[PDB]
């Protein structure tokens, strides 16, 4: 499965116009994660509005 | 609470309704939508290809997010919503459902 | 492609600032002439580093867009964040 | 075996309201959120005999943009809709000057339909949808998201915006069940817009295939 | 206007969200930095935290460019956040809850 | 003087909740000069503390007798007359919570100070009065004496 | 409270819109009954 997925998205790539795209230069997100940013930096708050 | 009905009070709050639902064995949602007093709203199946022939392939894009969410999750696990998003979006991206083959 | 309107980042990529020091370090292993002072710095990756914080690496960095044009970026001319 | 008729077919006349309004059809409020019991006052509840037959059942919207552009949609009594009845219809639009038309079928619709309604698209875009695929509005489901037909005007702009060409966006087929309620041919975008746990909105855009 | 907004986008009552910047946490750093009193009534004008979010939020682009294709691609990239910016750094809990200079 | 607080406490308890730690322990304790609640962490190994003792309680800035700041770094070597020479227990901390019953538009007429001293914990709560001295993330020393 | 009556007003004018669009709606019925009688 592991290698399965890593061929099915290993050149899938954040592009210097910061859409995704694949090799083929077809876009799969306009914006990484909907929203153009890295998962590293990202983390865990609350909506004070919601509840 | 992810199963019950959760609405909105008139006072604003959020409620969650302790209301009655069926799972069944099978799948037939193409049929079982169009039922008197069923949802047709609400009314899902983890069976991704009916979800895509039934609702379509953003359908399916997002029913799909939904069951591999659950299939990490089920063990307290947490992904990033992005490598879901991007593995759904690979499948998803061609207007039909691209297995992982 | 209008140099005066470049829409790529003004940040250097983690990306950018790893090759560009490290072609910048082969250039001074390479007995390329140092653009900053230096104090006792005999490694060329410190050298480079040193260079990349005084923001005085001679090096253009093109960054390719999916439609084929490109961008020239002086390493000066970007944001070094790390 | 009549309550139950009559409950399908007013639920199908909601649905190709629904459809129509979204296809951007004029469509009054009022048959818009038609309840049962005033589609019994308007067309019975006596299906089985012939009150209403199906033929009643035909709705002629016109679009908002164009008075001229009407659309048809024609409900067979027949399960398995035969060629011959495909050229009555057509013989029909021909006379009423109509270029649009669904055909609700119940059961099915023949081979040789289908290739006439294939074969004959640059004169009469009439499409086929079955009776039970109508008994929903699949565009009110919670996975469905908002789908927008783009004009060709919003599609030039948004590829000299990301400066990409047709084949770089994401497709969606043409026989989806969303692109065919909103009734969308080869080479048209249709904008997506769903909620984003990471974002709040997304817009993505496909293109029909 | 925004909590219609995240109540369409949450249907259920789930305030966890993922964000880039912890908002609370950079409160709670300047508080310290800055030695706050919360004791004390603030010198801070909720004008200047209404301006200064506003402008905030225009810095904060994950989608450039001026055009309204743009513009609307703009808006929704940092929606979540900046939905989160406008009710965590309010002018009412800037002077009451966290009482910032 | 670089006094924040001076009184008199009377041990009303001690580990309410049972025993946490073991050289360790919490002790209730009530004064009568001023009518202030006090729980205090003391480690009873070098200091023991029987139940019904009393005590002097000095919350301090400073240690030395004339005002004078401290730099909040060890200085073993330091022969200043330093107030600590009149008291038995002494601990060094900060002042890292001040509650209140204050409203959106009334001051406070009841405070409580909360002090950690490297994780052995006080509070002092009572009338807002006594307790104008304290202010949070701001170092004090206990300077607390048995008396018979 | 003049406000107030403003917005009412406006609410009127909208209510209004929605009577002449219903009444539009007759308008191109009364034409679309003749179609669909020569339909069937």
């Amino acid at each position: 499965i592991q290698r399965r997925l890593i061929k099915s998205m290993e050149s899938v790539m954040v592009k210097y116009d910061a859409t995704v795209r694949n090799s083929i230069n077809q876009v799969v997100q306009l914006r990484y994660g909907e929203d153009g940013l890295a998962g590293e930096s990202v983390e865990f708050q609350n909506l004070a509005t919601l509840k | 609470d992810n199963k019950k009905k959760i609405i909105i009070t008139e006072d604003g709050e959020f409620k969650a309704l302790q209301e009655w639902i069926l799972e069944t064995d099978g799948v037939s949602l193409m049929r079982v939508l169009s039922e008197k007093d069923v949802d047709p709203v609400r009314t899902t199946s983890n069976d991704i290809v009916e979800i895509f022939t039934v609702l379509g392939i953003e359908a399916v894009r997002k029913a799909l997010e939904r069951e591999l969410y659950h299939v990490i999750s089920f063990d307290g696990s947490y992904v990033n919503y992005r490598h879901l998003a991007l593995l759904c979006d690979t499948m998803t991206c061609r207007g039909h459902l691209m297995a992982i083959t | 492609q209008a140099n005066q309107k470049r829409i790529t980042t003004p940040y250097m990529t983690k990306y950018e600032r790893a090759r560009v020091l490290g072609t910048r370090a082969l250039q001074i292993a390479m007995c390329a002439p140092v653009m900053v002072e230096l104090e006792g710095e005999t490694d060329p990756l410190l050298i480079a580093m040193k260079e990349l914080k005084a923001r005085k690496i001679p090096i253009i960095i093109r960054r390719y867009l999916p439609d084929g044009s490109y961008e020239d970026w002086g390493v000066d001319e970007l944001i070094i964040s790390d | 075996d009549d309550e139950e008729e009559t409950y399908r077919l007013w639920k199908i006349r909601k649905t190709i309201m629904q459809l129509c309004h979204d296809r951007g059809y004029l469509v009054t409020q009022d048959e818009l959120d038609q309840t049962l019991e005033e589609f019994k006052a308007q067309f019975g509840d006596k299906p089985s005999e012939g009150r209403p037959r199906r033929t009643d059942l035909t709705v002629l919207v016109a679009h908002n943009d164009d008075p001229t552009d009407q659309m048809f949609v024609f409900f067979p009594e027949e399960p398995k809709v035969g060629i011959k009845t495909i050229k009555v219809y057509c013989q029909r639009m021909q006379e009423e000057n109509i270029t649009r038309a669904l055909i609700v079928v119940q059961q099915g619709m023949t081979p040789s339909a289908k290739q006439s309604l294939v074969d004959m698209a640059p004169k009469y875009i009439l499409e086929q949808f079955l009776q039970q695929e109508l008994l929903i509005n699949i565009t009110e489901h919670e996975l469905v998201p908002e789908h927008v037909v783009m004009t060709k005007e919003e599609v030039t702009e948004l590829l000299a915006r990301y400066k990409l060409r047709e084949n770089q966006l994401p497709r969606i087929q043409a026989g989806d069940p969303v692109a065919r309620y909103f009734g969308i041919k080869r080479g048209q975008v249709v904008k997506i817009i769903r909620p984003s746990e990471t974002a709040g909105r997304y817009i993505t855009y496909r293109l029909v295939q | 206007e925004d909590r219609e907004v995240l109540r369409v986008i949450f249907p259920t009552g789930d305030s966890k969200v993922v964000l880039p910047c912890n908002l609370l946490r950079m409160i709670w750093n300047a508080q310290k930095i800055f030695h706050i009193n919360p004791r004390l009534p603030s010198d801070l004008h909720p004008i200047k935290v209404v301006e200064g979010v506003k402008e905030l939020s225009k810095k904060l682009v994950i989608v450039n460019g001026d055009d309204p294709l743009s513009r609307q691609a703009q808006e929704n990239a940092t929606l979540l956040f900046n939905i989160h910016l406008r009710s965590t750094l309010c002018s009412r809990r800037m002077a009451e809850e966290f009482r910032l200079s | 003087a670089g006094i924040l607080f001076e009184d008199i406490f009377d041990v009303k308890d001690i580990d309410p909740e049972g025993k946490k730690f073991d050289r360790v322990s919490r002790l209730h304790c009530e004064s009568e000069s001023f009518k202030m609640d006090l729980i205090l962490d003391v480690n009873i190994q070098i200091y023991p503390v029987d139940l019904g003792d009393k005590f002097r309680l000095v919350i301090a800035s400073t240690l030395y007798e004339d005002g004078t700041l401290d730099d909040g770094e060890y200085n073993p070597t330091d022969d200043r007359p330093s107030r600590a020479d009149q008291f038995e227990y002494v601990m060094y901390g900060k002042v890292y919570r001040i509650e209140g019953d204050e409203t959106s538009t009334e001051a406070a007429t009841r405070l409580s100070a909360y002090v950690s001293y490297g994780g052995l914990l006080m509070r002092l709560q009572g009338d807002a009065n006594n307790l104008h001295g304290f202010e949070v993330d701001s170092r004090v020393y206990l300077l607390m004496k048995k008396l018979a | 409270r003049q406000k107030l009556l403003k917005e009412q007003e406006e609410k009127r004018l909208r209510e209004k819109e929605e009577q002449k669009k219903l009444l539009e709606q007759r308008a191109q019925y009364v034409e679309k009954t003749k179609n669909i009688l020569m339909f069937t």
